[PDB]
Order: C-alpha cells, then structure tokens, then sequence
C-alpha cells in the first residue's frame, strides 16, 4: 500500500535547475515527516532536506540556499526543486516518511522510494549501441548456454535491462557499466540458460536509456 | 467546592502560563476540572500524573513569592522573554518562573537556596533550556558544558543540557524541560547551575488531602 | 553535526556463522526526559532503496526477522545477526534521528564465506554489428566464482594485453554468495582483423591451473 513514486530526474549541465517529484499514497504527506536522502555513486548515504507540521523546512548546509523543498496535498507529492546544481551534487536522491506523531522528537526513514538518478555534467545525452552477445560452442561448457547483450556507448547513467520484457530473470546478471576513456558508459547483461532451449526459445534483451528517450529490443541468436 | 481551570492546563496552570492570568488560586478544592501542550514553550514536563494527583485534592493552599526578581539574582539578567509566550502582541514569559541570561557578557557561577518557614509542604519548579545549537548556547550561557544541580533532604539531581535541534514546536527549535519536587517543613533546597536555568520565581505552600 | 562512526567496514563470515556490526556515534543518543535511544539500522541490498529493520536502537519493524537484534544507549550501538542467512548480504548503516542534520554511518558491507566455487569460463567474439562500425568489444565471462579475487588476462595471438581491456564485478548474489566478472577488450577494427587468435585466461583459487578459453577468426 505505502508506495514512493519518484520522477524529475535526469541530465542537468552545470548552474542549471531541476525538479524532483515523490508521488505517494498509503499516508497524508501532510500530516508525515518528508525528507530528501541522496546516495552518491558508491559512496554512503547522505540526508538532504525534510518538510513537515505547518510546511516548515530544514536543510543540510551543503545544500542550503540552493534547494527548496515543498508539497503539494491536494497531489499527495513531495518536490524538491533544485538550483544551481553543482558536480557534487550527481546522485540518487530518495523519498522518506517517518511517522509524525506528537512531531516533537524526530523520527526514521520508515518507508523510501526506488530512487532516482541526477547527473550533472554538460556532455549531453547521447543513445547506446546494443550488441548481440551470440552464443556458440565457444560459450557452451555443458548442459548450458550462456548469452547476453553488450550495451555501449551512451551517457549518462543508468539503463535498465529486462530479457522477454522481463519473463526472464532466473540466472540473468547484469553489470555495472564501466567508463572508458571517451566518456561514455558500457555494460553487458547476460543470462545463463539450459543450452537445449536455443533452438526453441526466443530470447530478446530490453534495454532503456531515459535521459535519450531511446527503446532498442535486440534478439540473441546462435551464430 | 472544585477548581475550574477552563482553557488552562495543570501544566499550564502551576507553571504560570500568561494564557492563564485570569485564574486565581483559592484556599481548597476537592478536584480539579480540566480542558487538556499546556506548556508555552515546548518541553517535556517530568512526572506530570504524578503531579496531578497530589493536587487533586489540597487544602491552605498558598501562592508565594520564592524567589524575588530584583534582588536573588545578582550578576545575572532575569528579563529574559521569548515569543512562544505572547500576552496581547508582545513577547512574554512564564508568570512563575525566570528565565536566567548573561549580564555583561557574563554568566557567573550560580548558588541559592531556600528554607521552608511556611510550617507547610512547599511545591517548588523549574525548567532546563535545551537550546538548538552550539552557538546560542554559548551567546546566552557562556558555556558549552553546562550542569545543573537541584539538591535538597529528599531530593539530589544534577542535569547536563544537550544541544540537539529538534522539531519545530511553538515555531521554537528548542525545549525547556520542567522539573518540580516537594519540600518538607524545616527543609532547605538549594540550587547550583553555570547556565540553562529556569529557576523558580514564585512557589506554592500547601497543605495536601 | 552528530558523527556516527561504524565498524568494521567490511564483515564476512561463514554461513550460519555469528556477525556483529557495531555503531558508536559522537554523542549520547538518549533523552533526559525518558529512556529511548533515537538510533536506527538500515539494510542496502544492492541496486535497491534503504530497509529500515530497527529503530529506537533495539526494537525492530514488522516483518523482519528474529535473528536481527539492536543493542545499546548512549554512545555506543551494535547491529547483530545470529545466524547469517545467504539474502543476508547487504550494507549496513547506522543513523541518528535525534538532532538534526540527520546523519548516517559509513556503511558496513556483510559477505557470506561459503565453500571454494570454480568459475565457468565463456568468450564472445564481437558481432558482425559492432564490427562495420569500426570498434571490436571481445567479452569475456566468468559466471560463479568465489572469492570475488580474479585476475583476467587477454592474449592477442599470445601477446599479454594491457591498457585497452576493461571489467566490472557484480555484487555478491543473495541466494547462492556468488560473484560475476565480465571483461570487455576495446579494440578498433583495423587492430582485429589484423590479428587472429584471441584468448581470455583465468587464474582463480578454484583453478588447479590457468584455465583459457579462445576462438581464432578475426
Ligand atoms: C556584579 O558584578 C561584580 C561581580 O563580581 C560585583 O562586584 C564587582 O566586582 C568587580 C570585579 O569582579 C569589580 O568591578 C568590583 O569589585 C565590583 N563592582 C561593583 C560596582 O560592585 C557586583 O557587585 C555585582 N552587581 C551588583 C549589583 O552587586
């Protein structure tokens, strides 16, 4: 029931501004503790921002100034709407709720949202090659075949990748993608499967670059 | 023949909240009829039942000057006010209690007491600020640790304020903390602080049952 | 600014084995009006959000299991787990709501020791896609293996390369404690075809000898 839908994030270039939307339902946004809860890439977790009782805000002094916090109740939404964003600032920001009893001691992060990712660079956008990673003999130890897709090329992160629009997901792993010395990103998601089900199934990686709005559905086949 | 607090809180009531001019205490009642975050300024009021049930039923019950303003306090600033507490548009505070501040830049080291002549049970009470952050405790104590020490034959505890910045409450980042005991007759209580003292400013005699 | 420090900064023990991760922060979680520690314990498995699964330092939400127990008040906290699962394998943190900036912990990464598993090898050769753009990514694969400590070689016609290969580590699985490798050997096109027989070794515990897997056109 208590869910945390985030969306606003994105590709912003350096100085510019962005809005970060948390839609909820399960409890009044009004009447909880809403905070702000980045993560940068691999590194610990860091509160942000929080908005509670009568619309008053407190703010992390990294941030202040430069972000603003509000709700919308008739939405049941959090935003946070920043300005001038700085490099430092590229993260998964996350929606929290603490339950707002007598609101004079604080509370936890109860329930949070899936996250959402802020780059800040001034690349730009630019979409992935997906490549089939065909399996052969060369790839069949035993009783199992394994294939996959090469994602390259694109910026920035992330992309999302799913097998038969997500019936596929005993035994798939997908990377983390790795930088090389162009500036844009590359993974490869594979997946081990029985190697008699080749000639059978059909198999299709869905790979999904939002900040390009690209949609590529490759089909693997042996060579 | 009961007590009306009306809009007052107990709390509100002893502590002597501006809210609750109108009431004036008489000699007895047998139990007290309330409307319950009486608290003007927001904090959390130790042993609050238990207070309640010793003044459920009372008799010569009296209101007294304890501690007087002008003169108790030497080397110290008393007219500490804040806007939690307003009285017709215009900052306030506790009626029966002091708020204790710097006087010329200074916060000397703090001693009082007082004897129980009143033949009576004195209800005595007092509060520990709690500020928000390091740097108003510093602009108001002029110390960064400071103790409180509440002793008397029946009662020794000594408080360490903390600085924590807690939710807005009253529009107010910090709290005050409310503490009361019972002074028998013939007993002395005696005070001992270097900051973050709401010392008494009047105090009640009464005769329990 | 409360800091809360936590440690170690890396606990991995057998399964079934006995873990404690321990928080101490830089003031007194506790409250002079009562007797409640405003310290809360987070579980981070990877690619998802943070799990609260204990707060008020010793009580625990709904629906996390008994084996997880907080202790301690003041200044000093622990996290334990008494029989280490396998979906057990997360990041840990400890964080303060008592007074505001809200701060968490470092982290504490917890992995499962298990028994010494060998990885499966596989190479792809690039697509003919890749190719008539003018780039040539050889992957190599390493499925299941333990410990995450593998060393990835690529040889182009038996010559050990080195500045143009790149790979990444997925993160411990939290079913069977495993971990995967894929190394990706950026080549261009003239410098593939140029060359013939491609092969990625492997040295890992598990192996007894450097296992290599290789196809030769190109
Ligand atoms: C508050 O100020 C001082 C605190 O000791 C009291 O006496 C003064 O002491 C300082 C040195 O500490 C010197 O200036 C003099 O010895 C004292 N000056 C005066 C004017 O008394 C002072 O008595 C205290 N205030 C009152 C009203 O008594």
């Amino acid at each position: 029931e208590v869910q945390l839908v985030e969306s606003g994030g994105g590709l912003v270039q350096p100085g510019g501004s962005l809005r970060l939307s948390c839609a909820a339902s399960g409890f009044t946004v009004s009447r909880n503790y809403m905070s702000w809860v980045r993560q940068a890439p691999g590194k610990g977790l860091e509160w942000v921002s929080i908005i509670y009782s009568g619309d008053d805000t407190y703010y992390a002094d990294s941030v202040k100034g430069r972000f603003t916090i509000s709700r919308d109740n008739s939405k049941n939404t959090l935003y946070l709407e920043m300005n001038s964003l700085r490099a430092e600032d590229t993260a998964v920001y996350y929606c929290a709720r603490g339950e707002m009893g007598d609101g004079y001691y604080w509370a936890p992060f109860d329930y949070w949202g899936q996250g959402t990712l802020v780059t800040v660079s001034g690349a730009s956008t630019k979409g992935p090659s997906v490549f089939p990673l065909a399996p052969s003999s060369k790839s069949t130890s035993g009783g199992t075949a394994a294939l996959g897709c090469l994602v390259k090329d694109y910026f920035p992160e992330p992309v999302t990748v799913s097998w038969n629009s997500g019936a596929l997901t005993s035994g798939v792993h997908t990377f983390p993608a790795v930088l090389q010395s162009s500036g844009l990103y590359s993974l490869s998601s594979v997946v081990t499967v029985p190697s008699s089900s080749l000639g059978t199934q059909t198999y299709i990686c869905n790979v999904n670059h939002k900040p390009s709005n690209t949609k590529v559905d490759k089909r693997v086949e042996p060579k | 023949a009961p007590l009306q607090l009306g809009n007052c809180s107990v709390a509100g009531w002893i502590l002597g909240n501006p809210e609750c001019e109108s009431l004036i205490s008489k000699e007895s009642w047998s139990y007290i009829v309330e409307t319950p975050n009486g608290t003007c300024y927001p904090g959390y009021f130790a042993d609050y039942e238990e207070l309640r049930e010793q003044l459920s039923s009372v008799s010569s019950f009296e209101r007294f000057e304890i501690f007087p303003k002008e003169s108790s306090w030497p080397n110290h600033t008393v007219t500490g006010v804040t806007a939690s507490c307003s009285h017709n548009g215009k900052s306030s505070f506790y009626r029966n209690l002091l708020w204790l501040t710097e006087k010329n830049g200074l916060y000397p080291n703090l001693s009082n007491s007082y004897v129980n002549n009143k033949e009576k049970e004195v209800l005595v009470l007092w509060g520990v600020h709690h500020p928000s952050n390091i740097r108003d405790q510093r602009a108001i104590y002029h110390t960064e640790n400071a103790y409180v020490s509440v002793v008397s034959s029946h009662y020794s505890r000594r408080f360490t304020p903390e600085i924590a910045k807690r939710p807005k409450v009253r529009g107010q980042e910090g709290r005050i903390n409310y503490y009361w005991t019972l002074l028998e007759p013939g007993d002395t209580i005696i005070f001992e602080a270097n900051g973050n003292l709401i010392a008494p400013w009047y105090a009640f005699a009464l005769s329990r049952g | 600014d409360i800091v809360m420090t936590q440690s170690p900064d890396s606990l991995a023990v057998s399964l079934g084995e006995r873990a404690t991760i321990n928080c101490k922060s830089s003031q007194s979680l506790l409250y002079s009006s009562r007797n409640k520690n405003y310290l809360a314990w987070y579980q981070q498995k990877p690619g998802q959000p943070p799990k609260l699964l204990i707060y008020w330092a010793s009580t625990r939400e709904s629906g996390v299991p008994d084996r997880l127990s907080g202790s301690g008040s003041g200044t000093d906290f622990t996290l334990t787990i008494s029989s280490l699962q396998a979906e057990d394998v997360a990041v840990y943190y400890c964080q303060q709501y008592y007074s505001i900036p809200l701060t968490f912990g470092g982290g504490t990464k917890v992995e499962i020791k298990r028994t010494v598993a060998a990885p499966s090898v596989f190479i792809f050769p690039p697509s003919d896609e890749q190719l008539k753009s003018g780039t040539a990514s050889v992957v190599c694969l390493l499925n299941n293996f333990y410990p995450r400590e593998a060393k990835v070689q690529w040889k182009v016609d038996n010559a050990l390369q080195s500045g143009n290969s790149q790979e990444s580590v997925t993160e411990q699985d939290s079913k069977d404690s495993t971990y995967s490798l894929s190394s990706t050997l950026t080549l261009s096109k003239a410098d593939y075809e140029k060359h013939k027989v491609y092969a990625c070794e492997v040295t890992h515990q598990g192996l007894s000898s450097p296992v290599t897997k290789s196809f030769n056109r190109g």
